[PDB]
């Protein structure tokens, strides 16, 4: 009950890459890790207090669509264990190495990860962050979704305070994440509008605002409700009740978007009248 | 351009020739410079001609057809040859990064030198004015391209009192992948491509004049100053894009500064774009023509803020 891992534990390895809240490397411990050395890595008392308590909640989670989360250190830094995922990461697939699934396959996809969101839901977890970069395709099979929580190490700390400095890739943020002007705008719904842009993803193979090159026009402009994903790049053998379940996720009301009980409802009926 | 210019114009070309393809392994790394959303620059040692550049690597995560097109689009900058532009080695990719491979600057961006300095003299932003303007003239005559990027930290300075301009958007491919970045805190972007597209050269004035005033106090001028913190002389980014938006420009403090200067800059931060000072004007207003006129000593006081010897 006090999952703390101490040093020479953990053999660091080759650096892999950093994001909105970490730097990657790929770990030894007990079997290949993935070690996040998060970038607060001087955290206050009263913050790192919340940390431990958010750890707590991430190390009950079991699910086959989840990342198993194994723990932290603080010895050399502030950091994160989580299970090494062999294969390319969604993002990876679907705009990088552009490889050509079935819309099979692709509506198995988003099953699955709206399976593991569900589970996440269930016991009361906001990712925070839901991109295709956190989807892993394990052994071109299984999807795991990553990176989720950790609202605490999100965001620098006053001193017993914390405001989340929108961080994360703005493509995936809903209107109200945005705008960041709604007392908790980290919701069930801002997920469920990430989990739309992902379909949008693999519904359309390309990343939304195709013909948008200005990162602040985009902040602007969809935080104001002018700016929405043009749905016409919608791919032809694309499911029609695929499509409206997409719109449904990406309302810019926060209110009108579904919860995933029933979002995963629709994908398992759409993928039988198949 | 005259003699002193013309003089190191060719001399770089000179030691360009030298220089052939460029591979990762003719480098030594010497110390890093600095780094941003989005890259990490060093100061290297080009092995094969001993010269010494700045080497910006860039990370990107896109797919081989649009890399390589980036490549591509960036050797236009081997015709980029003025005395405010950064001079440009090459560029290529290698181990999963874009390498731009530039001249050193060895007073490091206005951006640097705004922190070593608190604030920068309105005599040093008149000379500082004058060459990015003329270097936004160069690229829009001579080239046709707009900068797009507007901001002290692309604002390059060096010993030799030089003044150039770098990381305008000549590869629109890099770009458009840099639109899916995180964030950033604060935004130079003028109110029309908030709301629509560029503007010609007077969306760049905008970031011309914000930039000049954020060097003038010494702070990001979104929100402007309060009241007493003036007198002594955090938002969020989507408030401040909407404050840039739909609130009356920033301006300068009425006693401190010139009625030149703050004229000068109130031209540039014409919320309209048609209405906003185009180049051919504040070329002929009245700061620049005084600012041209003055003899400042700019090495001499780049020198001195950093630390260096004369
Ligand atoms: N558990 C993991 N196993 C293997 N690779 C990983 C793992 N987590 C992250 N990566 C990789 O590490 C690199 C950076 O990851 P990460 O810091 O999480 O960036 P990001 O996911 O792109 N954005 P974000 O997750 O919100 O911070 C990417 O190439 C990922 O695919
Ligand atoms: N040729 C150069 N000579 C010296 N310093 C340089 C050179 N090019 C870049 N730098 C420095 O490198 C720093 C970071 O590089 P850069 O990629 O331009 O990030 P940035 O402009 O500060 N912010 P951003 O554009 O949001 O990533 C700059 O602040 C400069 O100090
Ligand atoms: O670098 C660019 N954009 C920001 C990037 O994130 C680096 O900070 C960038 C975008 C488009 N075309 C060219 C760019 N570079 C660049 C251009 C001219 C010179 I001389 C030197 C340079 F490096
Ligand atoms: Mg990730
Ligand atoms: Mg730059």
């Amino acid at each position: 009950d006090d999952w703390e891992i101490p040093d020479g534990q953990i053999t660091v390895g080759q650096r892999i890459g950093s994001g909105s809240f970490g730097t990657v490397y790929k770990g030894k411990w007990h079997g290949d890790v993935a070690v996040k050395m998060l970038n607060v890595t001087a955290p206050t008392p009263q913050q790192l207090q919340a940390f431990k308590n958010e750890v707590g909640v991430l190390r009950k989670t079991r699910h086959v669509n989840i990342l198993l989360f194994m723990g932290y250190s603080t010895k050399p830094q502030l950091a994160i264990v989580t299970q090494w995922c062999e294969g390319s990461s969604l993002y990876h697939h679907l705009h990088i190495i552009e490889t050509k699934f079935e819309m099979i396959k692709l509506i198995d996809i988003a099953r699955q990860t709206a399976q593991g969101m569900d589970y996440l839901h269930a016991k009361s977890i906001i990712h925070r962050d839901l991109k295709s970069n956190n989807i892993f395709l394990h052994e071109d099979l299984t999807v795991k979704i990553g990176d989720f929580g950790l609202a605490t190490v999100k965001s620098r700390w006053s001193g017993s305070h914390q405001f989340e400095q929108l961080s994360g890739s703005i493509l995936w943020m809903a209107p109200e994440v945005i705008r960041m002007q709604d007392k908790n705008p980290y919701s069930f719904q801002s997920d469920v509008y990430a989990f739309g842009i992902v379909l949008y993803e693999l519904m359309t193979g390309q990343l939304p605002y195709s013909n948008i090159n200005n990162r602040d026009q985009i902040i602007f402009m969809v935080g104001r409700g002018y700016l929405s994903p043009d749905l016409s790049k919608v791919r032809s053998n694309c499911p029609k009740a695929m499509k409206r379940l997409m719109a449904e996720c990406l309302k810019k009301k926060r209110d009108e978007r579904p919860l995933f009980p029933q979002i995963l409802a629709s994908i398992e009926l759409l993928a039988r009248s198949l | 351009l005259d003699e002193q210019q013309r003089k190191r114009l060719e001399a770089f070309l000179t030691q360009k020739q030298k220089v052939g393809e460029l591979k990762d392994d003719d480098f030594e790394k010497i110390s890093e410079l600095g780094a941003g959303n989005g890259g990490v620059v060093f100061k290297v040692s080009h092995k094969p001609s001993g010269l010494v550049m700045a080497r910006k690597l860039i990370h990107l995560e896109i797919k081989p057809a649009i890399r390589n097109q980036i490549i591509r689009e960036l050797q236009v900058l081997h015709e980029c040859n003025s005395p405010y532009i950064v001079g440009f080695y090459g560029a290529f990719y290698s181990d999963g990064e874009i390498s731009i491979c530039m001249e050193h600057m060895d007073g490091g961006s206005l951006d640097q030198v705004l922190k070593k300095a608190g604030r920068i003299p309105e005599q040093i932003l008149g000379k500082v004015s004058i060459a990015v303007i003329k270097g936004l003239t160069y690229l829009r005559e001579k080239h046709k391209i707009m900068h797009r990027d507007v901001k002290p930290s692309n604002i390059l300075v060096n010993s030799r009192g030089e003044i150039k301009l770098c990381d305008f958007g000549v590869s629109g491919q890099l770009i458009d992948a840099m639109a899916n970045a995180f964030v950033g805190t604060r935004s130079y972007m003028s109110p029309e491509r908030l709301q629509g597209t560029h503007y010609s050269v007077q969306s760049d004035i905008w970031s011309m004049g914000l930039s000049l005033v954020e060097m003038a106090v010494g702070r990001y001028p979104i929100p402007p100053p309060d009241a007493k913190e003036l007198e002594l002389m955090p938002m969020a980014i989507f408030e401040l894009l909407d404050y840039i938006v739909n609130e009356p420009p920033p301006k300068l403090p009425s006693g401190v500064f010139s009625l030149e200067f703050q004229d000068f800059v109130n031209k540039c931060l014409i919320k309209n774009p048609a209405e906003r000072a185009d180049l051919k004007q504040l070329m002929v207003h009245a700061f620049i023509k005084r600012s041209d006129a003055e003899e400042v000593d700019f090495a001499g006081w780049l020198c001195s803020t950093i630390g260096l010897n004369q």
